[PDB]
């Protein structure tokens, strides 16, 4: 169902960022975009709401709102599991300026459906409001994201805000006293110098798509977590990234078998990317919410709300140990 | 035997186990940014 869904709408977004800014990396977490805008639709109405939901990737035909929220609840009750080696937290807030109503239905459905904690916020103050939103995701995501909020308007009315935070061990550690500078090559005659960590006689899951050109391999972590990583060959990205779809995955994960690695070398890093989504959620649709016409009379009763902007930002972390990646979306909502 | 080496731009996906879902997705075209 959601996943589906969420597969679809990941390799969708993905496309767009990647036309934005084909030379740069790119970081994000479809489930998190996913929530945040899910949790905003829980106060739209009319072509709003259905704008949302279709640009989530919901086949509205095969599935209705109501299940929709409910597959997003319990996707929140089954993540938050930071214990067993793996840690996976998920939180969601919602600042609301201090004097504003919101109809009980929305605060109870977010509680509920999206676990969303809400904190009165005086908007007024705006250098006083950023640090509260800010230090709420920095306090969630361990310290990682530390500045998801640059500015605000002192029109601001509320602003929803998701965070998920991820640290795994790989389950074949890698031993730093193989890690070497090595090579890595951004063009065919261009390289940079990073520290290559490197792996020997390894058995896991690989495929070389010969179709596609590139090489898949699975590094799993401990617990139910694992890194599909693919790697296309010199100058087949743009070929790989224009079939990246839902069956292309799937038909990668089925096509892994077990194999003897003599090495494999991965390099070790720490990336991070910071998003204006504005441009590319219009690109897949959503547009009502933005403008003078959105419907957002599900949260206080009237059509006084419209989005002024989506952020993004996120961290990646991968080293001998295991990864870390933090990302968090926030939702700017202005009066209307 | 076979060697994969990561040295050239590369997609990594995080993904449950046993569930065909993506948790966080990146494309790494310079790990040193």
């Amino acid at each position: 169902g959601l996943a589906s869904a969420n597969v679809d709408f990941a390799f969708s977004l993905y496309k767009q960022l990647v036309l934005k800014a084909p030379d740069k990396n790119v970081i994000f977490s479809p489930l998190s975009i996913s929530t945040a805008l899910a949790f905003l639709s829980l106060g739209a109405h009319n072509t709003t709401l259905t704008e949302i939901l279709k640009g989530l990737k919901f086949n509205l035909t095969e599935t209705s709102e109501a299940e929709i929220h409910q597959s997003f609840q319990h996707l929140l009750r089954t993540l938050n599991q930071s214990s067993d080696e793996l840690q996976l937290s998920m939180g969601n807030a919602m600042f609301v300026k201090e004097q504003l109503s919101l109809l009980d239905r929305f605060t109870e459905d977010a509680k509920r459906l999206y676990g969303s904690e809400a904190f009165a916020t005086d908007f007024q103050d705006s250098a006083a409001a950023k640090k509260l939103i800010n230090d709420y995701v920095k306090n969630g995501t361990r310290g990682k994201i530390t500045d998801l909020i640059k500015d605000l308007d002192s029109q601001t009315m509320m602003v929803l805000v998701n965070y998920i935070f991820f640290k795994a061990k790989w389950e074949m550690p890698f031993d730093p006293q193989d890690t070497h500078q090595s090579r890595f090559y951004l063009s065919k005659k261009k390289w940079v110098m990073v520290p290559m960590m490197s792996l020997h006689h390894l058995t896991i899951p690989y495929f070389r798509d010969e179709e596609l050109s590139c090489t898949v391999v699975e590094l799993k972590y401990t617990g139910n977590a694992s890194a599909l990583f693919i790697l296309p060959d010199q100058d087949k990205m743009e070929e790989v990234e224009a079939m990246l779809l839902p069956e292309t995955l799937k038909r990668w994960r089925d096509s892994l078998e077990f194999r003897e690695i003599g090495e494999l070398y991965l390099p070790k890093f720490s990336i991070s990317r910071d998003y204006n989504l504005n441009d590319i959620l219009l690109q897949l649709g959503i547009e009502e919410a933005f403008t003078s016409k959105a419907d957002l009379s599900g949260i206080t009763g009237a059509r006084n709300l419209a989005v002024s902007q989506v952020v993004h930002k996120a961290v990646l972390d991968v080293f001998e140990e295991g990864t870390e990646a933090s990302r968090a979306t926030a939702v700017k909502i202005t009066l209307l | 035997g076979t060697i994969v080496r990561f040295n050239r731009p590369f997609l990594m996906i995080i993904v449950p186990t046993d569930t065909q879902n993506i948790f966080f997705m990146s494309k790494v075209t310079n790990p040193k940014q």
